[PDB]
């Protein structure tokens, strides 16, 4: 709220708008916190916000899953087991045991 | 008529598709209607062999 | 006039007869004019920023007698200019500085001010600015606001026959549509009861408003009905008779007066009986007491003695009721005049359905209609009714509304109050009833007199007005409590409120859209465009075919054949060639006034309603000498139709043969020969032509292309005439002629040319100089061509040799078979400029680095990058190359046992930073033409970014210095000239240093004062240079403002050069599409006896079905054109002489008889003629006017001069077998465009990409596009076939199953083709949504 | 879930769910505080309103989401939509292993295959390529295989030819109507980014080449390969399911070839001679001795299977032309020579394929169909057919007909000035005379255009059906029709003003001549209503199919 107040007068007082670091000296705190504070203060945007064409395409329809694992990768994991398991059968039983242990 | 006869379908999942969903779901949910699939539309929704 | 300098370079041969009386005005007129009126200082209420201010101002507080008025405004210089505003991404705008005056009246006045503080130009907002080309830059992007077409404000009377009630009988309804404020609707019903509804709200009986206007019933009856006087004189009922009242009625009793019986009972009263009464002047007759049984009493009547109401007004009298009012002493009883044919008894029956009685009741019943459910209040009802149509704030018709209103009511004043008056409503009701009565007609919405055209200026005014009202509430709110002298007109007026109203319009609005710039025609045809959609318009779903169709009023105003083909047809159209917005805002077109029997060349602009009654002749007509019509009757149109009209009847005549069409349609040659469907598509596709690498010229043409090139800003036009001092591929400096030069500063005009840069469509827009060192140029000449323009004409493509013949099916449907010669000549090649960006943001895990240190990349990868991590300028790149190195923190990787062993063996340290670096998209390859680095203020600019900043500084200094050097020399060169007058010393003057020249004076004369003038302006430039340099330097060094979270952004610019390949779309102007099928060697190309192959082989089968015959004519004449070229190409290789060439060229430009072209021997016989011939050797440019175009005979005649056959067909030989081809085939030159559908855009393929989070489904996240969408119809297609497994795999494993997909992939590499489908995640999610409600859904049994 | 720039985005349900909790919680608090009735009641109502908004919003107040005017979408609205359940409504879920691009011709193709862009096939079959690369040992492991195809090493191209060979692909167009909208083809590796599509199939897809795009789908599972090959394969649907007539009927260029092939002029090189068989007939033609169309007797051997499951053979001297003799080489076995002995228009050329199917079965008809296309394109190219401006012949009597028809209107007009005929009767009358005139001009240019080739064999004169290009197009069935031809040469129609009436001053000119200002302006309505009507009737048609497939 305190930030809004300064931004009000300084909007027309400065004729442009106070620079991102302008309200910072006016405010008590370390003043680089404006960026951090200004970010968390924003309200999240509705995931159903229609964008473009008026079509059923909605913002949420464009958000990809980043926590999944691509199969072209998962395939290489299942193979690498067979790989290290094969190459560990090529050694002496104690070298295989010692490396499987370490 | 075609649009009237298509209204009545034993499978509610099929009816829930092209008709008004709310009315179909309610009207089915009260009677405890048991959809056996057996049709095309319903099997496509559930994702098994036609 | 009588021919320019770039016309001496090349001249287009023009067939056609009709002289052009008027020439095409500025085609961008509307766009520029509109915004020019919006932002301007106008000392009156004429539309503009002044008017929107004068409406809401002055703003006074609530009763506090503290008023804030408005003085004047100004627009500060733009923060960034167009170029800088485009690069940085900000909006091109000017600060609006407005002086406000705050007056405070002494409390408990007589009104006088304690103090009035004038706040100097308080700043509110930055309003966007329009480019010299009529475009806006919102965020770094050129955007155009399309002019709008809506329903004109005023009154409109409709029918609604048919569908209603299915009884016929029609209906008659009136609608008052204000520019702002609520709607007032009047409508009838099958019972002839007049109804009213405000906006779309509940229906209400019409009369309920009259009571709300403070009208008692007696005055309502007195207003809408006439008075039938009944006299009781002596005893028993005499009556006054106006002899005309008996028309349309049959005698109900013995009609007798004046001792003579005029009509008996049962004899209808015709005009003859009426004549007798009129001529015998019978005022009073005797009537029976039973006739008033139906007659409705006019006013109230009471009993004088008992003071009791005998009968209320508007009540049906009876024989008994007459008795009870008779004994009370009443001589006169007024009744209504009612006739079911002429004057209808409607209003009378409307009162019986009226629930109200008095004014407050009606106001209550209206207020309870508008705001129902809440208790009504007197002040509330009064406030609402006065605020709807009577308040200057909430209601305006403005000028157009009031004018059409008054005009449609047959009033005098064309201008009046902007609100409604009681006289107005009453009058409107009278007109509606008059139409139902049979006198008068209903209008139609589709007429162009009721369709008004807005444009950027008008719309911007409305939005600023909305800004002023939402600021108004605030100003009053603060002035409520205000302290006297502390606050001033600064603390009150804010910026963001006003700035955000206007910003929300230009940024996102249905009328604000990206300019279509792939092409000059596309731009100019976009900037002239009309829309009936958007805010305040109808919608595609809402409105039917009535408004979409072409109307007779469209002539000369809206182009019939240029409109989009699709969801909205006829909802767009385009503006015509000569059309102009009327003074009042309608559409008016040029015409020629025919007085008596002569056709006068005075031009006259007629609006849609103005043109109606006059009889207008035809654009194609034969007149001669004095301009008398040759034929005794000529085809003309007068009122909505066309027929033969007599010699001297016609009031006017069409100005040109073109004016019916639009710039798009006017560029199609032989348009009169093409079916309208294909012509539409032609003018529709003509806008999609991407410019080419080598600008060619159209060989077949119209003659508008010259005008289109200049009027559109793509080219560079001479400001003033003179001789070119300097010509570079960068700039052009012109030395002004003294007649055109202003006295002070002397001068030269310096044109800074645009070089290779990104367009909106990702094409290349690049200017090239068309003039040579030391050449005379005249004002209004093309200095440099833009993209797709050649020597002042408009070239959207390249004409080429085409053969019509089936070639081994490779041309099958529309398919085009193109020789390899074309791709080798690189003529259809296109240059694309794509802007790729790399953003370094801030995450909670840490800041992202642009550093060049990237985990797991070889020396070959890091080669093309500098020390800083940005690719060098000019390095050619392909797919996979790293444009900008970027790395983002992701900590504690959490590896697994076998990955840990892998690193153990190979000893690699897995980084704490992950690689986000921007790499070139798959398959696209080009050369880097530029790099920009924007950095957040306070983060240290890296090495490369500093080099660029230092580079830009030096480059800026060089440019400004170049300016100052040429400028100063140009000025001192004038001082040299003025000193030589009055004191000439030639060799003496240029010896001493030039700086010391300013000391030498002159004898008393104006020449002494001229040296003074040049002195003043010199030093100004010296200082203007200084201040300009400082600002540029500061603009370079200033840290650009970025989005929240982004630390720095690196934008790389790649210029890809694509030529032509199978899959590209190609079409002529005639609506014949095609997609190149095979690129055939020159060896297999059909060739003629001379051995010259053909570039393209078209399939003839496309010509008859789709009727475009122009494409054949364009070919024929085209061939002929090339002939005249080839001939000249031989005579230039012969080097005959100026005489021989001149003869042949003259021969071509005449061509046998009666054309308007004229020609030479005024031209210098050597240097000017030889240059023209050199430009014609490629081909002889021909101009076919739209409907005035050439004729078969002329084409065949030009073919005789060509040496080529009349048939236009020759023998061709297959380049494969070498044997002849049976029958002759048509060969010629067709202009062909390359549209950008290009096959390496459309082409997409995906194996396994990213997936959507909300529903697991294929989605492109890398620009590796998500898979194709399999729809309902495709499912049915699989269902008709017996394929179950294809369908299951389609909607389960290939898409929606988060398990089945991976279990499938592992099987595909293992070599086992199976599917372990599982349940699609969509349905599995649907279960939870149902289960999220009170519904238990289970999967039973087993 | 978070976004770039540190901003967050979330579903509307949270805003709703949050509310239901708060008020609920508040109510619980309000119980332990012993609040007055008027409050806990209001709180109960508020809780009721909040739950309603969560379940189905819009049946009471339509609550709006935070900071955004647009009402927040509730669970009933998540299921609901257009229409009903998007989970398999249009449209319709995204699918892997697919692609798309502009399509081109490729006339060389057999009917069972299609040209596939190299890059498309690489990115599409990526897992198969990976699996195949290490089955033969060209790649050490799956990763190395990825690196190989990502490097595009020259060796991978041959492995792709293996995995493509027997592995059908599904092709689809934008407006899928009947089952032929998707057909299976055999991939043929093709350089370039454009899809090549067999010409004979262009009829079933209703796919022009004017820039229409098609989509490809890979049939992954084995059952899909055998479904595509045994059901969705191109060669297995040669006949429309709507009616047994072949939908693979040759379209335009091919039928103009065969029309020009079997046709006869009056006098031509090789007229009257005799040849042993089609082999030396083609040898006569290709060498340039004999013309493609000339009346000639040649010995042919036709076949009739009219025995019991057994092909009879019979040889005779048939009176035919050179083209029909050459064409006979294609006709397999038991078809009689009578089928090719005619002029072979588009109608007869279809029943040829039809009879061939109903007699010899499936396999012979396929190879037959291919051959017809190949020979059609080739010979059509030899023919050198074209269209010039002089190919459209206007009647010499046109202006005179217009004048006579122009007298009728002035006759009837004089009758209206004198009141002999009523206004309405006049309109019909004038309109009637103009209509008759149109028929006259149409049936004039039709006679002239059709037969006017007048030529000489050994005598003075004779006249046959014209060899003029545009007539051959219209006669064969390739393209154009008497209506469209009539608009080219003879006058075109009487247009109609928007209200539906028809203007009594028709278009007296045509496309070969110029149209003036008025005629084009009047023509505009027909165009605009045509485009509008088709674009609307297109939508109407689709809706009908919906109701139909729903009811069945
Ligand atoms: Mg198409």
């Amino acid at each position: 709220n305190k930030l809004n107040r300064i931004s009000r007068q300084m909007l027309q007082e400065m004729g442009r708008e106070p620079t991102p670091e302008e309200l910072a000296e006016r405010m008590l705190m370390p003043e680089d916190k404006i960026r951090k504070v200004l970010k968390i203060a924003k309200e999240p945007i509705s995931m159903e916000t229609p964008i473009g064409d008026d079509e059923d395409s909605h913002l949420g329809d464009f958000i990809e899953d980043t926590t999944l694992e691509l199969p072209l990768d998962s395939a290489t994991t299942e193979s690498l087991r067979a790989a290290t398991h094969d190459v560990l059968a090529g050694l002496t039983a104690r070298e295989a045991k010692v490396l499987r242990m370490r | 008529g075609i649009t009237k006869a298509s209204l009545a379908t034993e499978s509610f999942i099929s009816a829930a598709s092209f008709q008004e969903t709310t009315r179909v779901l309610t009207e089915a949910a009260v009677a405890g209607k048991r959809d056996e699939l057996r049709g095309l539309k319903e099997n496509v929704i559930v994702g098994r062999l036609i | 006039m009588v021919y320019s300098y770039t016309e001496k370079k090349r001249i287009r041969k023009d067939f056609g007869k009709r002289p052009q009386v008027l020439d095409v005005p500025y085609l961008l007129s509307i766009q520029l004019d509109s915004f020019q009126k919006f932002i301007e200082q106008d000392p009156e209420g004429q539309y503009g920023l002044e008017a929107a201010f004068r409406s809401v101002f002055p703003i006074q507080s609530y009763s506090g007698n503290s008023e804030l008025q408005y003085v004047s405004y100004r627009l500060g210089e733009p923060v960034f200019d167009v170029q800088e505003c485009q690069i940085r991404g900000v909006t091109y705008s000017a600060p609006l500085r407005v002086k406000l005056r705050l007056v405070i009246y002494e409390r408990e006045a007589p009104e006088g001010t304690v103090k009035d503080i004038k706040e100097q130009e308080v700043y509110m907002g930055e309003i966007p600015l329009m480019t010299d080309n009529g475009t806006f830059v919102i965020n770094g992007t050129e955007r155009v606001i399309v002019s709008q077409l809506h329903r004109s404000p005023g009154v409109f009377f409709d029918s609604d026959k048919g569908k209603t009630h299915s009884s016929g009988k029609v209906l008659y309804n009136a609608r008052i549509i204000p520019y702002r404020g609520s709607w007032l609707d009047f409508e009838f019903d099958p019972k002839d009861n007049l109804f009213v509804r405000i906006d779309r709200r509940r229906k209400l009986p019409a009369t309920i408003i009259l009571r709300a206007l403070n009208y008692t019933t007696e005055q309502i009856l007195d207003l809408f009905f006439e008075k039938v006087i009944f006299e009781i004189r002596d005893n028993k009922l005499q009556m006054e008779l106006v002899p005309e009242r008996l028309r349309g009625e049959t005698a109900s009793f013995d009609i007798e007066a004046n001792g003579k019986v005029y009509v008996e009972k049962g004899r209808r009263i015709t005009a003859r009986h009426i004549r007798q009464l009129e001529k015998d002047d019978v005022k009073l007759i005797e009537v029976p007491v039973e006739y008033i049984a139906g007659k409705v009493v006019a006013k109230d009547y009471i009993d004088e003695s008992t003071g009791e109401l005998i009968c209320a007004a508007n009540m049906e009298l009876s024989l008994d009721l007459l008795a009870k009012l008779s004994q009370s002493g009443h001589k006169r009883i007024e009744t209504l005049f009612t006739n079911d044919l002429d004057h209808g008894p409607y209003i009378s029956e409307t009162l019986r359905v009226d629930p109200t009685n008095d004014r407050l009741s009606a106001l209550v019943e209206i207020y309870r209609m508008m705001r129902p459910g809440e208790p009504p209040t007197r002040e509330a009802a009064e406030s609402l009714f006065e605020n709807l149509f009577f308040s200057e704030d909430r209601y305006d018709l403005s000028a157009v509304g009031r004018m059409k209103f008054n005009r449609s009511l047959l009033r005098e004043e064309i201008e009046g109050s902007g609100i409604l008056s009681k006289d107005d409503i009453i009058d409107v009701m009278k007109k509606l009833i008059d139409i139902r009565n049979g006198k008068g007609e209903v209008d139609d919405i589709d007429h162009l007199g009721n369709r008004r055209i807005r444009s950027v200026g008008e719309m911007a005014e409305n939005q600023f007005r909305v800004g002023l009202v939402r600021v108004e509430r605030a100003v009053k709110e603060r002035l409520s409590l205000g302290d006297l002298d502390t606050l001033m007109p600064q603390d009150m007026i804010n910026a963001k409120p006003i700035s955000a109203a206007v910003k929300e319009f230009f940024g996102s609005s249905q009328l604000s859209q990206f300019m279509d710039q792939n092409n000059p025609l596309s731009e100019i045809t976009h900037k002239r465009r009309i829309l009936a959609l958007g805010p305040g318009g109808l919608t595609r779903e809402r409105a039917g075919f009535e408004v979409r169709d072409v109307h007779p009023t469209h002539y000369g105003r809206v182009c019939p054949i240029e409109t989009p083909e699709g969801p909205n047809i006829g909802l767009i159209n385009s503006l015509s060639v000569y059309a102009q917005t009327n003074e009042y805002g309608f559409l008016e077109t040029p015409y020629r006034k025919v007085t008596d029997g002569v056709v006068t060349d005075e031009i006259h602009y007629l609006s849609a309603i103005e043109e109606g009654n006059y009889v207008i002749a035809q654009a194609n007509s034969n007149l001669d000498e004095e301009g008398h019509f040759v034929e005794d009757l000529v085809t003309c149109r007068s009122k909505g139709e066309s027929s033969l009209f007599s010699r001297d009847q016609v009031d006017y005549m069409d100005v040109s043969t073109q004016q019916v069409v639009s710039v798009g349609a006017s560029l199609i040659p032989f348009l009169e020969h093409d079916d309208a469907n294909r012509a539409l598509m032609g003018a529709n596709m003509q806008r999609q032509a991407v410019p080419t690498l080598r600008a060619d010229k159209p060989l077949v043409g119209t003659g508008m292309e010259r005008a289109v090139a200049v009027d559109s800003g793509v080219t560079a036009v001479a400001k003033r005439g003179g001789v070119v001092q300097y010509v570079d591929a960068s700039r052009i400096v012109i030395k002004v002629n003294e007649d055109e030069m202003y006295p002070g500063e002397a001068g030269i005009d310096i044109y800074n040319l645009t070089k290779y840069t990104r367009s909106n469509q990702n094409t290349c827009i690049n200017q090239m100089p068309c003039v040579s060192l030391g050449e005379p140029v005249e004002r209004g000449d093309v200095l440099a061509d833009g993209p797709s323009t050649d020597l002042g004409e408009l070239a959207l493509g390249q004409n080429m040799r085409v053969a019509f013949m089936p070639w081994n099916g490779y041309n099958f449907e529309d398919s085009i078979l193109v020789s390899e010669r074309v791709v080798q000549e690189d003529r259809f090649t296109t240059i694309h400029i794509q802007e790729l960006a790399c953003v370094s943001r801030d995450t909670k895990l840490g800041p992202e680095e642009i550093t060049a240190d990237i985990p797991n990349v070889g020396e070959a990868a890091l080669s093309k990058l500098d020390e800083s991590g940005i690719v060098y300028i000019g390095a050619e790149v392909t797919g996979g190359d790293i444009l900008v190195g970027k790395v983002t923190p992701k900590g504690e990787t959490q590896l697994t046992p076998e990955e840990k062993l892998l690193r153990a063996i190979f000893g690699e340290k897995a980084s704490d930073v992950k690689d986000s670096s921007l790499r070139v998209p798959n398959g696209v390859s080009g050369t880097v033409i530029d790099v920009q680095v924007f950095t957040r203020d306070g983060v240290e600019k890296d090495k490369r970014a500093l080099e660029i900043e230092e580079m830009q500084l030096k480059q800026a200094k060089k440019d400004l210095s170049e300016e100052l050097q040429i400028l100063e020399a140009g000025l001192f060169s004038r001082i040299r000239a003025v000193l030589v007058a009055g004191g000439v010393e030639a060799e003496k003057l240029d010896k001493l240093p030039r700086d010391r020249w300013l000391e030498l004076g002159l004898t008393d004369e104006e020449k002494q004062n001229q040296l003074e003038q040049l002195a003043e302006q010199y030093d100004e430039l010296k200082h203007e240079f200084e201040k300009k340099l400082e600002a540029k330097r500061r603009k370079i060094t200033q840290g650009d403002d970025l989005a929240p979270g982004v630390l720095k952004i690196v934008k790389v610019y790649l210029a890809v050069k694509r030529r032509i390949q199978p899959g590209d779309k190609m079409a002529g102007r005639h609506g014949n599409k095609g997609v190149i099928s095979k690129i055939n060697p020159i060896e297999d190309m059909p060739y003629d006896e001379n051995g010259t192959p053909v570039d393209i082989v078209l399939n003839p089968l496309g010509v008859p079905s789709r009727m475009n015959i122009g494409q054949i004519l364009e070919t024929h004449l085209g061939m002929a054109a090339k002939g005249i070229g080839d001939k000249i190409n031989a005579m230039l290789k012969q080097q005959q002489e100026v005489a021989k060439l001149r003869e042949f060229i003259q021969r071509a430009y005449d061509l046998g008889a009666d054309v308007r072209q004229k020609v030479d021997l005024s031209t210098f016989s050597d240097e000017e003629v030889m240059r023209l011939a050199e430009n014609l050797r490629k081909g002889m440019p021909i101009a076919t006017p739209v409907f005035d175009g050439a004729k078969e005979a002329e084409i065949k005649e030009l073919l005789k001069l060509g040496d080529l056959p009349t048939s236009g067909q020759i023998r061709l030989y297959d380049g494969r077998t070498g044997e002849q081809f049976e029958r002759p085939v048509t060969v010629g030159y067709m202009y062909m465009l390359k549209l950008n559908h290009l096959v390496d855009d459309k082409m997409h393929a995906r194996s396994t990409g990213s997936y959507s989070l909300v529903t697991q489904q294929p989605l492109g996240g890398k620009a590796q596009f998500g898979g194709q969408r399999f729809g309902e119809m495709e499912v049915w297609a699989l269902e008709a076939y017996g394929a179950a497994y294809t369908l299951q795999e389609m909607l389960t494993v290939k898409s929606d199953d988060v398990n089945g997909r991976t279990k499938m992939y592992k099987n595909i590499v293992d070599g086992n083709h199976q599917m372990e489908p599982g349940m699609p995640e969509s349905f599995n999610v649907l279960l939870k949504e149902i289960r999220s409600l009170g519904i238990n859904i289970e999967l039973e049994d087993e | 879930v978070p976004l770039d720039g540190g901003r967050f985005a979330t579903s509307d349900l949270n805003d709703l769910y949050r509310r239901v909790i708060n008020r609920n919680n508040r109510l619980k608090r309000l119980l332990d505080l012993a609040a007055p009735d008027i409050i806990v009641r209001n709180e109960k109502r508020m809780l009721q309103e909040a739950v309603d908004a969560l379940l189905d919003n819009g049946r009471r107040g339509r609550a709006i989401t935070g900071s955004n005017k647009r009402p927040l979408k509730s669970l009933a609205d998540m299921i609901k939509g257009k229409q009903g359940r998007f989970r398999q409504n249009l449209l319709g879920k995204r699918v892997d292993y697919s692609g798309r691009s502009v399509i081109t011709v490729g006339p060389y193709l057999r009917l069972h295959q299609c040209g596939l862009p190299k890059k498309m096939a690489l990115e599409l079959f990526k897992p198969f390529i990976y699996g195949k690369l290490e089955l033969r040992g060209l790649a050490t492991t799956i990763k190395a295989a990825k690196k190989m195809v990502e490097r595009e090493e020259a060796v991978v191209w041959d492995i792709l030819d293996e995995v493509i060979r027997e592995h059908p692909v599904l092709l689809n167009r934008a407006p899928t109507l009947h089952r032929l909208g998707i057909q299976a083809f055999e991939p043929v590796l093709i350089e370039g980014k454009a899809i090549q599509l067999h010409p004979l199939v262009c009829a079933a897809y209703n796919a022009d080449f004017d820039g229409d795009q098609m989509a490809v789908h890979v049939p992954l599972t084995l059952e899909a390969q055998l479904e595509a090959r045994a059901l969705m394969m191109s060669t297995n649907n040669i006949l429309s399911p709507a009616n047994g007539e072949p939908i693979i009927v040759p379209s335009q260029d091919v039928v103009l070839g065969l029309y020009y092939m079997t046709r006869d002029c009056v006098n031509a090189k090789g007229e009257g001679m005799v040849l042993t068989g089609p082999k030396e007939a083609e040898r006569l033609y290709r060498s340039g001795l004999a013309s493609l169309h000339a009346r000639v007797k040649v010995r042919i051997t036709e076949y009739e299977k009219d025995a019991n499951g057994e092909l009879v053979a019979k040889t005779s001297l048939k009176d035919t032309t050179v083209g029909r003799a050459i064409l006979w080489m294609i006709v397999p076995k038991g078809l009689p020579y009578s089928i090719v002995n005619q002029a072979l228009g588009k109608k007869a050329i279809s029943k040829m394929l039809n009879t061939c199917y109903r007699i010899l079965g499936l396999k012979p008809t396929v190879i037959f169909a291919d051959q017809i296309m190949y020979t059609g394109f080739a010979y059509a190219a030899r023919s050198g057919a074209s269209v010039g401006i002089d190919d459209m012949v206007i009647p010499e009597k046109k202006h005179e007909i217009i004048s006579e028809a122009e007298a009728e209107v002035a006759e009837i007009q004089e009758q209206f000035q004198s009141g002999l005929v009523t206004a309405g009767e006049r309109y019909n009358k004038v309109i009637d005379i103009w209509a008759a005139a149109n028929d006259r001009v149409s049936k004039a240019m039709m006679d002239n255009l059709q037969t006017e080739t007048v030529i000489n064999r050994d005598g003075q004169e004779e006249k046959q059906v014209s060899f003029n290009s545009i007539y051959m197009m219209a006669d064969s069935g390739a393209r154009g029709s008497a209506a469209q031809i009539r608009q080219l040469a003879g006058m075109r129609g009487l247009m109609a003003k928007p209200d539906g009436s028809i203007i009594e001053t028709p278009i007296t000119a045509n496309f070969r001549e110029g149209l003036n200002v008025l005629q084009y302006f009047i023509s505009t309505h027909g165009a605009r209503k045509g485009l509008a009507d088709t674009a609307l009737k297109t939508a109407n048609s689709g809706y009908l199919t919906r109701r139909l497939v729903d009811v069945a």
